[PDB]
């Protein structure tokens, strides 16, 4: 509804929405934004987008992202899982451990 | 900075195959970068981990 | 003393070709000769008379006040020849020396204050320096060729067409020629405004005014470094391919020893029942039959022309096994700068670089690998090593305005990225007379 | 009348930018310029597009044509059969060709009798342009704007390039400009008025 | 040209180093106040630094304006810096080392070959002093001249975590750093540092002598510690979060121990081996100068 | 898909001047 | 002939942990970390003179074996493989070498394989004529006995 | 034999020939050496090779 400002042809709506958006306590924004997680990598850089979406889903998506971001699973971990499933002196080689 | 997804173009890969004894010669050596490599079967990392 | 500072001097041949006729044409007395008894005041009177600041040299050792006058006033001494120049000057300080000088082009415009008789600049001299010395028939061939290009029927030009003697070709060479009346003896007369027409005064290289104006701009274009894309010399060094920049020239390592190539350095010799191409190090005198185990050499090959296949192969083998650096100066090449996706379409084996005819133009390619993206974390390790032999001796990216138009991250610049020069965008103004000008830098 | 000149519109230069691209690089975001700003800045943005690996400055092959005898496929001008050995065919890819190239370049410049006449020209309203473009534009401009890196400003999606070009253009000592300009020769007539672009 | 202040260029407010702390500007020292260390059973003894090689990269001419400041800061602190060891830039730095060079070091940190009067630049004597050492960054990759990538980090730890008593002793327990932190604090800090005009720092580190250099070393110790901190996070074997009372504490084990890790991770920047060589060489020069 | 490279260079358009019969000013 | 290890070489027991993939200038090179100094050497070309000893080739990466031979060639490593058993034959110069053994097989064969190396006794090899021009090329030997 | 210089692969020969050719008393040349133009036609008449 914040987008309706100076676009809805309903006068009172525009006046009210303009009031709320000119209050210091509420600031609409859209598109790419400066997150704390900017330039963090996880094969690809993380970025923030101010999306039009309910805050519950926003929250869950953010949770899932940070969940992936903090996992620090590496090749060493999978190599270890393989070694547990291999005859006792098998050797594994390949990816950098990290 | 990002990882290449498309197949990248690579320098030609001459396999030197050193033995106990050989006669080294460098006539018609390539001037461009080249990946000399010693063993024939280097596709060793077979087991993909999903 | 700065290289610009000193006693300016030129050979008499240059003076004749370039200064003398101009003095003749400006109606001033010929410049005084300077014997060993020449006061600075006389030289001053001469210079103010000729309006040129030039004095011919005659004979004898010139006294020091005259020398200080010649040096302080940048007067151009003219000399018969360059032998024993120091013997021609008194040396109160003994600072002067036959090996202590600085050869450089000096435009006629820096001498004459009369713009009317000066059509060109240093650029023509430089361009001529690029030309091989030409026999008169080669000159005629050049002129006939240019005539062919511009659709001129140059037939019989420069030729006498006699009924009984047949066609006879005369030289088309006539550099710096002027139109001049001759005495009936056949000898040339000095130009005289009283009888000769004004047009014959100075010939202006027989070019239209407008052709000269344009010739100036063209000369600026021709001598622009960006157009100078024909390179001489290739370092040959056995190194890994680490550096993205095409213009990379590996430095010679600290321990290496310079050695001019010479046929004498390589020989047949016995070594373990073989006739190996022994190399003898000029310093130690030590002989080295195997390409392996040789001292670190920075060898320079000014001219490959006599070199045997055996020796060239041995030199390359030393580059590889004894880690030699071999600068081959004879080579001339164009140099395409490839980008990593296009690879190296053309290839040059070491043999061909070592045996190609002198005066042929090689076409080397050089990767700008700065736009190679990072490998996957899970790409298999390379047990091997990519290697490289050929490198430029000089910067190659002379034509390069911009580089790596991509973001490192999203905001950082890739290392080696190149912004366009500010000058490409300056579009200043026309001058008071209509020449292009850059914007003023500081406001004043 | 004698045909002393060669009247032409939208003149071609002696130098032109050449550009090599690595096609795997492509910005995800799609920049949306106004149609007007794309009319001006377009050919520039298209040429110095994201992924341009190198941007060189070559002699214009279109101007120093094969009709002049010049070949420019390599880095340098090259003219066959000018400086040659006598009594033998000149070797292929001979280095002297380079010098001949320069001569033919010099010569071809010496004889350029081109005389520019104004071509088709647009006059964008200021509101139709982004302000950064509008500051450079001077009322009118030829519909065939050439290219200039200065146009990349606030248009290239490469951040460092924009930052650097913006720096150079905000220096007092360099001022990009495009289109019709106040020449000293304004209002001079020669059957038609002279103007500066 | 900028005349160098008797205190050095870092005294100028134009070159002030600052880092956002959860997004608000702060001096590096007051970020270093948030740091806390849990010592472990292992110890860092500081071996003497080998004296840097006398050799310099050849002062070869190169086309274009080298951006040396961004090259160094990116090589040390940037996310996935590339071509850190490419020679050309450094050859130009060595050209700055020459007694009467036409080259200038702009306050931008760009190296100009022409004497461009429109752009302000550092005093040539000072940059000669700075390049005379720092061009040696150019031979970081040559095998003859590679710096120890392992033992030098002891010094890093000593100059970071080390208490004045430990810094006097030259030994400290190997430490696990930690601070109350926001998301991506290490990346954001590294971004804050990569933007630093460090050329003023190094130029002052080289050109200054006697009392001025010492006062500079005390005034700037925390800056150098922030640089060391970014490097140490790049090389720390493990970095994690610890939830405590609804506050995450970032934890980096261990300070002063180079793990030679190369694979990228979310938590911090990462050195490829070429970056490791570069940082090791940089640390060799910078500590050789700092400890004199 | 394979990584590829491609070039470009600015085009010529230098036409001979148009022969208009209209005029701008009295 | 058993070549002596040149002075200044460092003894280094081979172990699997010495080699690993690691990033180095846009490639995942088989890096080697040198146990005294601790330094990693991504490339075979720059490595310290090392007298590596391989008590057992079991479990060794083939990429690592290629890397070690590469360091034998480029870094002048001397590697001693004690796992290997072989019969030998001394060829006369006239009969030449009828067989060759790849370093690849020396490095990748199971323990218990019996290689058959040949060797020249070049004592009776002919001496070249005094005026014959030198030939290009150089005979090299890569595999050596540890014992008489 | 003067042409052999720096082309013969025989070392002593090239050394000896270089030494002779470097003496003041001897100088190899492969003419043309002397043109003579006519006094009227101004075209070359008798050349010395």
């Amino acid at each position: 509804p914040a987008l309706l400002r100076d676009f809805t042809q309903v006068n009172w709506l525009n006046r009210d929405i303009t009031n709320m958006l000119q209050q210091a306590g509420t600031k609409y924004g859209l598109g790419l934004t400066e997150t704390r997680l900017d330039y963090v990598r996880l094969v690809k850089t993380i970025v923030g987008h101010a999306l039009n979406i309910d805050h519950f889903a926003a929250s869950v998506l953010n949770i899932n992202l940070r969940a992936l971001m903090e996992a620090n699973v590496t090749a060493d971990d999978r190599i270890k899982a393989l070694q547990a499933h291999s005859m006792i002196s098998t050797q594994f080689h390949g990816p950098n451990q990290g | 900075d990002d990882v290449g997804i498309m197949q990248q173009k690579k320098p030609p890969t001459v396999v030197q195959s050193r033995t106990d004894v050989f006669n080294e010669q460098f006539a018609n050596e390539a001037l461009h970068p080249t990946t000399k490599v010693i063993f024939n079967g280097l596709d060793v990392n077979t087991e993909v981990q999903p | 003393d700065d290289l610009d500072e000193g006693i300016r001097m030129t050979t008499y041949d240059q003076y004749l070709s370039h200064i003398r006729e101009r003095l003749h044409i400006t109606n001033v007395p010929d410049p005084i000769y300077i014997t060993g008894a020449s006061t600075p005041d006389q030289i001053a009177a001469s210079v103010q008379a000729t309006h040129v600041a030039v004095v011919l040299y005659q004979s004898g050792v010139i006294n020091g006040p005259a020398s200080t006058y010649l040096r302080e006033n940048e007067v151009l001494v003219v000399m018969p020849d360059y032998y024993d120049v120091v013997s021609r000057f008194a040396n109160a300080n003994l600072q002067m020396n036959n090996n202590r000088y600085h050869e450089s082009v000096l435009e006629i415009a820096d001498i004459f204050d009369q713009a009317d008789f000066i059509q060109t600049s240093d650029a023509v001299r430089q361009l001529r320096a690029l030309m091989p010395t030409l026999s008169t028939s080669q000159i005629r061939h050049a002129i006939e060729r240019i005539a062919q290009i511009t659709d001129v029927d140059s037939t019989d030009y420069g030729k006498l067409t006699l009924r009984f003697l047949g066609t006879l070709t005369r030289s088309l060479k006539m550099q710096n020629a002027q139109i001049r009346r001759i005495r009936p003896d056949g000898t040339v007369l000095r130009y005289d405004d009283q009888i000769d027409i004004e047009a014959f005064r100075w010939s202006r290289y027989f070019l239209d005014e407008l052709q000269l104006r344009r010739l100036s701009v063209g000369l600026r274009l021709i001598t622009n470094p960006r157009i100078a894309r024909r390179f001489n010399g290739v370092r040959i060094m056995y190194l890994t391919d680490d550096d993205p920049d095409p213009d990379f020239v590996p430095d010679v390592p600290e321990g290496y020893v310079a050695v001019q190539y010479a046929h004498r350095l390589f020989s047949s010799s016995l070594a373990n029942k073989r006739n190996r191409v022994t190399y003898t190090h000029p310093p130690t005198g030590m002989a080295y039959p195997s390409p392996t185990g040789r001292p670190h050499v920075h060898m320079t090959i000014n001219e490959r022309a006599g070199m045997s296949k055996l020796v060239a192969d041995n030199i390359i083998a030393s580059v590889i096994k004894s880690n030699w650096v071999v600068d081959i100066l004879d080579i001339e090449y164009t140099a395409e700068v490839m980008t990593p996706s296009e690879g190296y379409t053309q290839h040059v084996d070491a043999e061909s670089i070592m045996t190609a005819p002198k005066g042929k133009l090689f076409h080397l390619q050089f990767m700008d690998g700065l736009l190679r993206p990072e490998p996957s974390a899970f790409d298999p390790p390379a047990s091997g090593e990519d290697m490289r032999l050929i490198y430029p001796l000089q910067p190659i990216s002379v034509a390069r305005s911009m580089r790596a138009i991509v973001n490192h991250n999203e905001v950082d610049r890739p290392r080696g990225a190149v912004a366009p020069s500010s000058y490409e965008m300056d579009t200043g103004t026309l001058s008071r007379n209509g020449d292009l000008l850059y914007s003023p830098v500081a406001n004043g | 009348l004698s045909d002393d000149f060669k009247q032409i519109s939208d003149p071609k230069g002696y130098l032109t930018y050449s550009v090599k691209y690595e096609d795997q690089f492509t910005k995800k975001d799609k920049l949306r310029a106004s149609e007007a700003d794309d009319r001006i800045v377009g050919p520039t943005v298209n040429l110095f597009k994201y992924g341009a690996a190198v941007v060189n400055i070559d002699l214009n092959r279109d101007f120093f044509d094969t009709a002049t005898g010049i070949d420019l496929t390599k880095g340098i001008p090259l003219v066959q059969d000018l400086l040659v050995p006598i009594g033998v065919t000149a070797g292929a890819e001979q280095s002297a060709e380079y010098v001949s190239g320069l001569l033919m370049v010099l010569f071809k410049v010496m004889t350029d009798n081109r005389l520019v006449i104004v071509g088709e020209t647009t006059t964008p309203m200021s509101n139709t342009l982004s302000t950064v473009v509008n500051n450079v534009l001077r009322t009118t401009y030829h519909n065939n704007v050439g290219v200039n890196p200065a146009l990349l400003r606030d248009f290239t999606q490469v951040n460092w390039l924009n930052r650097d070009i913006t720096n150079m253009l905000q220096q007092a000592g360099t001022k990009y400009g495009l289109g019709l300009t106040e020449t000293r020769l304004d209002y001079v007539r020669l059957v038609k008025t002279i103007v500066g672009h | 040209m900028l005349q160098q202040p008797t205190g050095g260029y870092t005294t100028l407010e134009q070159f002030a180093f600052t880092i956002r702390n959860d997004g608000t500007n702060a001096t590096p020292t007051q970020f270093l106040q948030l740091l806390s260390y849990e010592a472990t059973e292992n110890e860092l003894v500081k071996k003497t630094i080998p004296t840097p090689e006398t050799h310099l990269p050849s002062a070869r001419n190169v086309p274009g304006n080298v951006y040396i400041e961004d090259a160094i800061t990116q090589a040390l602190f940037g996310i996935s810096a590339q071509n850190v060891n490419a020679h050309g830039y450094f050859s130009r730095l060595s050209a700055l080392a020459l007694p009467n060079t036409s080259a200038r070091l702009g306050l931008d940190g760009v190296i100009y070959n022409s004497e461009t009067i429109n752009i302000p630049f550092y005093d040539p004597a000072a940059v000669a002093n700075f390049a005379a050492t720092y061009a040696k960054l150019g031979n970081a990759s040559t095998p003859r001249y590679r710096a120890d990538m392992i033992d030098i980090y002891a010094h890093v730890g000593l100059e970071l975590a080390g208490t004045d008593a430990e810094r006097a002793a030259g030994v400290m327990p190997v430490k696990r750093a930690k601070f109350d932190s926001w998301e991506g604090s290490l990346i954001s800090l590294s971004r804050d540092v990569v933007n630093w005009k460090i050329l003023a720092f190094l130029i002052d580190l080289c050109s200054l002598e006697g009392e001025a250099l010492r006062a500079f070393k005390t005034r700037n110790r925390d800056v150098f510690r922030m640089m060391l901190f970014i490097m140490s996070t790049a090389v720390a074997a493990n970095v994690v979060n610890r939830k405590v009372t609804k506050r995450v504490d970032r934890v980096l084990e261990y300070i002063g121990v180079n793990s030679m890790r190369t694979a990228g991770r979310t938590a911090t920047i990462t050195y490829d081996l070429s970056r490791h060589e570069f940082a090791a060489k940089f640390l060799q020069l910078t500590f050789t100068r700092w400890n004199a | 898909k394979i990584a590829t490279a491609s070039s470009a260079r600015q085009a010529d358009v230098e036409k001979p001047a148009d022969v208009t019969f209209t005029i701008e000013n009295v």
